């Protein structure tokens, strides 16, 4: 069985039962796809079929899935079941289009669609909790009670890794180093992934940076030129907690998490505070878990016991949960079959998948 | 009611000793006027074939479930 | 009775002395039609168990007072367009895993006299001489 | 220990086999080569097939080959599962 | 072959609209892959789905010809919408102004009142409680009761049926409004009883029950 | 033959005074549920919690609705634009819309709404239904009495054969907003200074009944009194959901005092244990005559509202009303509300009539019944002839809604 | 006896329209008596089996 | 009924997932303890 997590920025694909994905590549298309499109950008203009976790061009998504099956994994999709993932609060027509594409275009024998946050909860081994899933294009907070996502309490925040990369470009240009092009964007993304961290106390860290060089670190460009990074290490992740740095009139991830908890019933909130799990590549900065613990403790009552769950493998928690789910014997009754599609239409996905 | 299989043998291939019931697993091919097929063996009937001196092209028949 | 699924030995290391590895139970799981249940049997059953040559997927018969195992065959789930076996892929039984059977048979005293007068045991040569 | 307790993990059920030609459950076995069948007519079509494929190149050997049970209540692929 | 059981030896059954109790087990859904995919890989692999399409359709018994969209198989495009067969209309009579002169207005009704009544009857399918709620009592005085509207609708229908048919006679549309009025009055008088009167009725009924047996 | 339902790509909106429920038809829960109250700066509008809860200078807080009907059409239009852009994320010309309305909505507002949806948003089709009918449909009932206790009103609405009987409606103002006001009065009586979360920079734990220990944010802008009061009411609503409990029988102070207390901690760290006062407050819903400072004994409790509404109906359908009492609204989620209502109605219903309250006590079912009924109704294939089309609007104008949507 | 609806209502109280009636049922796959159940067609043409709670479900199982 | 089926199925799935997680911990701890026991046996065999 195949598990395909076609997230906002990166597509993770592999086989169920494996402990990590076999193929990871960008979710872009030029007719070239992935690294071929990224390397050959001078020939064809690039496009994202997914915008903030929502598919917007299905003809490109078909090309991405064709690349996933026939080039990356090198398998015939008609011989394997396929577990797909969707962002929370997806439009219901997108599920139908996905089911139609899988069954008609690729001729899969069976398929399923699952919510990414629920798979992260499976990966963390919890029955009840709230999942802060921050990807490349969009951030969500999804409270889950006994495996059931509560849709009325889900909150979307339009803040993710691409905005942080742009802000890092901005502040580095303020320092003096020019980074404007898409070629420089990958360099700045590497700097972000390598050097940035979340400060426990932002003001004290800023004062320390102002009064000493202890926090500074050097970086080497591909050209061989060498630069130095100071308070930009923690100014950029701070935009998650202070979106006003980006010019956004919105609450931080901690406040979004607290509000999503408070939209739920009073009985279950103690379980949600104690099982707040972080997911996605944007949560990989050092120190983010302790900062979230501090910030949510500041908001929450003193009687509650806050625990932040941040596994080291949390950038692939969604795929790991999908691999766990697709391997279970209890799940095999939950596949949508080819005959079920042929008799019921794309609306079968609403009957079977939750 | 006779639930028999009958035909003319084509080919036989049975494995050598390999511990356990694998010592006598094999295959057995039968053919008729308009059909032929290859049948796996239950590891206990091979001694009957050797006792009866099974020969290529000889005609046999068996009763299912016995 | 039912389809065996476990053949799982328990373990407690030592019999309160110098030891290799000690089992102290044998877990035997049966499922037939109605459900599934695990039985932690006496370890002494193990000798009789491979004497009957049982494996996973077989279907067996065990009596409560004696604990005597008997192999009936293996299920029809490994059958249905396989065939070709004298043991017969005996079908997966119906009913509960645990059964209490009340057998009533009618017999005359003359039948008892005739049956007990003869040496019906086939293991003696004089029986087959008969 | 283990030669007294090998344990087991058998496949609980097999793959339910269907003839490529006119469907229904498979009968007999595979031939001396290839894949199982239900009737002598299916066997005849399968042996008329595989002469189109021993060349290891050519047209589709099985795309609606020789009328392999073609009424589509639900449409059929070609009879080339081997 | 397949068995369901309604035994005499246990003798019980339950009824419910949505569900009997919050402790009810969930339903059982159909599935093909309950025994694993490898069990049924050949059965699924030997078949191909019929294509579906998001496609326009017409005539749910609409007068405007507006085309909405839905999912159906692509081979079923031009078929008329099945649910139009449900569009059944109540046979309310119609009349002209000449015909109203022998539906003469009793010197209590008017042409406008009768037209309003028949319009509401056509709209609400002779649900006279709903028609009474929607009746314009301000413009046409408090008619009320529901029997004074039922009886005028039915006498108009009887006269219209007697006119238009060369010969017949009609039993059940003879609406006895006084009987209904007395019935509803008795029901109201029983409804507004205090609990002591209900206890008195129960005592007297129990006395009859015990003394007659 | 035929088929079952039919899904047509419709949208369902149910807009209340407290929150806006929206989503796609055929789903069993609303996709989104965000507050109806919005910020205005002058105009520029801020909608949903993430933008609403950030403090801002000169930003007033308003509602588009008054008495369950639309007053500020600019705010309503802004809310709909936000819902289409950020939440539905689809073009409005493609999706039919089914909208909920109040049972007592006037003609002019229905006409104005139809004109708005057809001429501005250019939707292809429209339908307008009342809350009580959809609440009945969500529970599979065509006939029944809907008791809706929301924020502004506690209303008994009789329904029969899918139509509201408007002459049987009984409104009362005793609802969640009244409970919030009573909680404010309680905190003033207890000398509990209420600090909303936005003012707090940090806090420290303290003992029961002791003064709070907290630091105020220095970088705050000056904020209007309306937004501050809304933020305070957001705290008091959590207090309502947590602490309050309806007495199972008629309130006796000596009995409620012996009950166990309930601990509650405010955002600034102040905490105390609440006793009989948590049960005295919601008792005014049922026996408002004992409420302090309330204007006269003329007003009705919930049970008396139900009985008056049923008694104002035709005698033939009263068995069908008492045999299906469908409790709805967020204010009915106070603990032991439904049991008290059932007992009181059993003590007042005639013995000849069987009483049956529908089992509905969940947050989703109580708060989103109208939306669920709208999704059910839009999912019917029989319903698809009942839409008002754009062609019908262009031919007959906005007056067709009175004929087509009773 | 006072009347009642067609549903939630046996003949001991009201009209027992059998489409709302749950009855004991058995399946050809070996999973036993599932207790009281109706047959209902859902969305998509799919035939489901509703189920109702009984205090003797533990007796209907291993009956 | 679809709502009730959905919540029940979700509950069963999470319960099976956590059981799957726990069984791996039990398997690994029993395996390493058996390894240590076999070390205890083979080391003392030479002394025997």
């Amino acid at each position: 069985a195949l598990v395909v997590d076609n997230g906002s920025g990166m597509c993770k694909a592999g086989f169920a039962g494996d402990d990590a994905p076999r193929a990871v590549f960008p979710s872009i298309v030029g007719s070239y796809v992935g690294d071929e499109a990224q390397s050959k950008r001078g020939i064809l203009t690039l496009k994202y079929p997914i915008e903030h976790g929502i598919v917007t061009n299905w003809d490109d998504m078909e090309k991405i899935w064709h690349h996933t099956f026939y080039n990356e994994l090198r398998v015939a999709p008609e011989e394997h079941p396929v577990l797909l993932t969707e962002a929370p609060l997806n439009p219901k027509a997108n599920r139908e289009k996905m089911t139609q594409i899988m069954f008609e275009t690729f001729n899969t024998p069976a398929m399923y669609v699952a919510i990414q946050a629920v798979l992260s909860l499976y990966a963390s081994g919890r029955t009840t909790g709230i999942v802060m899933d921050s990807g490349d294009g969009v951030t969500h907070t999804v409270p889950i009670y006994e495996g059931y996502a509560l849709p009325h309490a889900i909150l979307r925040l339009d803040l993710a890794g691409r905005d942080l990369t742009d802000y890092l470009m901005k502040i580095l240009t303020e320092r003096g180093y020019s980074f404007t092009t898409t070629a420089e964007r990958e360099i700045v993304r590497d700097i972000k992934e390598k050097l940035c961290y979340v400060a426990l106390d932002f003001e004290q860290e800023m004062a320390t940076a102002a009064s000493s060089s202890s926090l500074e670190k050097s970086y080497e460009l591909p050209d061989g030129q060498v630069i130095t990074i100071g308070n930009e290490r923690f100014r950029c992740p701070e935009a998650l907690f202070q979106p006003s740095f980006l010019g956004m009139e919105s609450c931080g991830i901690h406040e979004t998490t607290f509000n999503s908890i408070m939209k739920c019933d009073v009985d279950i909130r103690k379980d949600l505070y104690a099982n707040t799990v972080l997911s996605g590549g944007t949560t990989m900065y050092p120190g983010i878990a302790d900062r979230m613990q501090k910030e949510i403790t500041a908001l929450a009552p003193s009687t509650m016991k806050i625990k932040i769950i941040a596994p080291p493998e949390r950038k692939y928690s969604v795929w790991i949960g999908g691999s766990i789910l697709a391997s279970l014997s209890t799940f095999q009754q939950m596949w949508i079959s080819k005959q079920e599609y042929d008799e019921s239409g794309p609306s079968i996905v609403h009957r079977k998948c939750f | 009611e006779t639930e028999i299989i009958e035909g003319e043998v084509v080919e036989i291939q049975i494995d050598r000793p390999a511990t356990g019931t694998g010592s006598k697993v094999g295959k057995l091919t039968l053919k008729t006027t308009e059909m032929e097929t290859i049948y796996d063996l239950g590891t206990k009937m091979i001694e009957s074939l050797t006792k009866d001196k099974v020969q290529a092209g000889d005609v046999i028949t068996i009763d299912k479930a016995t | 009775e039912g389809e065996v699924t476990e053949l799982t030995p328990c373990e407690t290391e030592n019999p309160m002395g110098g030891y290799g590895k000690t089992i102290s139970h044998v877990i035997i799981g049966l499922k037939t039609a109605k459900g599934t249940k695990q039985l932690k049997l006496d370890p002494s059953i193990f000798e009789s168990l491979q004497k009957e040559r049982v494996e996973a997927g077989d279907v067996i018969y065990i009596e409560a007072n004696s604990g005597a195992v008997k192999r009936q065959g293996r299920c029809d789930t490994y059958a249905t367009e396989f065939d070709l076996e004298a043991e017969e892929y005996v079908p997966l039984p119906k009913g509960d895993v645990h059964k209490k059977k009340e057998i009533i048979q009618d017999v005359t005293l003359h039948d008892l006299d005739v049956a007990n007068a003869r040496p019906q045991g086939g293991q003696d040569i004089l029986s087959m001489m008969g | 220990f283990e030669e007294w307790f090998p344990q087991g993990r058998p496949p609980k059920v097999p793959v339910r086999e269907v003839c490529p030609v006119t469907h229904r459950p498979a009968l007999y076995r595979d031939p001396v080569t290839d894949i199982p069948y239900a009737t002598a007519r299916a066997f005849k079509i399968i042996r008329e097939a595989y002469k189109k494929y021993i060349t290891a190149h050519g047209l589709p050997p099985t795309a609606s080959a020789l009328g392999p049970g073609p009424p589509p209540p639900e449409p059929l692929p070609g009879s080339g599962p081997r | 072959t397949l068995t369901f059981k309604r035994p005499e030896g246990m003798h019980r059954e339950v009824y419910a609209l949505l569900y009997s109790d919050k402790k009810d087990a969930p339903p059982l859904l159909p599935s093909d892959t309950g025994q694993g995919y490898r069990t049924v890989k050949a059965k699924l692999g030997s078949k191909k789905v019929r294509p579906w399409k998001w496609m326009p359709f017409t005539n749910p018994a609409r007068k405007d010809g507006a085309m909405f969209f839905h999912w159906r198989r692509a081979a079923e495009e031009g078929k008329d919408y099945p649910f139009a067969r449900f569009n059944k209309t109540v046979q309310v009579p119609v009349y002209s102004e000449q015909e109203y002169q022998l539906y003469l207005h009793d010197d209590a009704w008017t042409k406008a009142e009768t037209d309003h009544l028949f319009d509401l009857s056509r709209r609400f399918d002779l649900r006279f409680v709903v028609i009474h709620d929607r009746y314009d009592h301000q413009q046409f005085k408090k008619r009320s009761v529901e029997d004074l509207k039922e009886r005028y609708y039915h006498i108009c229908a009887k006269l219209a049926n007697v006119r238009a048919v060369p010969g017949t006679d009609l039993k059940i549309p003879v609406f006895d409004a006084g009987h209904e009025r007395r019935r509803k009055e008795q029901l109201e008088r029983l409804y507004n009883r205090t609990p002591e009167q209900v206890a008195e009725e129960e005592y007297l009924l129990q006395e009859l029950r015990k003394i007659e047996a | 033959g035929v088929y079952g339902g039919d899904e047509v790509g419709a949208l369902v909106f149910d807009i209340g005074s407290y929150t806006v429920r929206a989503g796609y038809a055929g789903e069993d829960c609303p996709k989104v549920d965000f507050p109806t109250a919005i910020g205005m700066v002058v105009p520029t509008y801020y909608i949903d919690t993430n933008a609403l809860r950030v403090p801002r200078e000169n930003m007033e807080a308003i509602s588009p609705l008054k008495n369950g009907m639309v007053e500020d059409w600019d705010s309503f239009q802004a809310i709909l634009d936000h819902t289409y852009k950020m939440h539905v994320k689809s073009e409005a010309s493609l999706h039919p819309v089914l909208m909920s309305e109040a049972p007592w909505n006037t003609r002019a507002k229905r006409e104005k709404l139809t004109e708005l949806m057809f001429e501005h948003y250019n939707i292809p089709a429209f339908f307008l239904c009342k809350t009580a009918v959809l609440t009945a449909f969500a529970n599979g009932r065509s006939t029944g009495l809907i008791l809706d206790s929301g924020a502004t009103h506690t209303t008994a609405i009789p329904v029969h054969d899918g139509y509201v009987l408007q002459q049987g409606i009984v409104k009362s103002p005793l609802a969640g907003d009244f409970i919030t006001m009573q909680c404010r009065e309680l905190f003033q009586e207890m000398n509990i200074e209420l600090v909303p979360p936005y003012m707090i920079a940090s806090k420290e734990a303290v003992r029961e009944g002791s003064p709070a220990n907290w630091k105020r944010k220095e970088k705050l802008p000056q904020v209007t009194r309306s937004w501050h009061n809304y933020m305070c009411n957001c705290v008091i609503q959590d207090f309502q959901a947590s602490v309050l409990q309806v007495s199972d029988s008629t309130y006796d102070e000596q009995v409620a005092a012996q009950m166990p207390t309930v601990h509650y901690e405010f955002p600034n760290g102040y905490n105390c244990d609440f006793g009989a006062e948590r049960l005295k407050i919601p008792e005014g819903l049922f026996d408002p005559s004992n409420v302090k400072g309330l204007s006269g004994n003329t007003m009705l409790g919930v049970s008396h509202v139900v009985t008056t509404s049923v008694g104002m109906c035709d005698i033939d359908i009263r068995p069908g009303l008492y045999g299906s009492v469908i409790v709805a609204g967020g204010n009915t989620l106070i603990q032991s509300f439904t049991d008290r209502l059932n007992r009181e109605l059993s003590q007042k219903t005639p013995p000849s009539m069987r009483l049956k309250l529908i089992a509905n006590n969940t947050t989703v079912e109580r708060r989103f019944s109208s939306w669920i009924g709208g999704s059910i109704l839009a999912s019917l294939g029989t319903f698809q002839q009942m839409w008002i089309s754009k062609q019908e609007y262009e031919e007959g104008g906005k007056q067709c809604v009175e004929r087509k949507c009773p | 006896q006072t009347g009642n609806w067609p549903w939630t209502s046996p003949k001991d109280g009201g009209l027992g329209d059998v489409r709302y009636r749950y009855c004991l049922t058995t399946l050809t796959v070996p999973q036993r008596c599932i207790g009281f159940a109706r047959r209902r067609v859902g969305r998509g043409g799919r035939v489901l089996l509703d189920r109702a709670h009984s205090d003797y479900d533990s007796v209907f199982h291993h009956l | 009924q679809e709502r009730r089926w959905k919540v029940a199925a979700a509950k069963k799935l999470v319960r099976t997932v956590v059981r799957h997680h726990e069984e791996k911990q039990l398997r690994e701890e029993r395996g390493k303890k058996e390894e240590q026991s076999r070390l205890r046996r083979i080391a003392a065999s030479t002394a025997r």
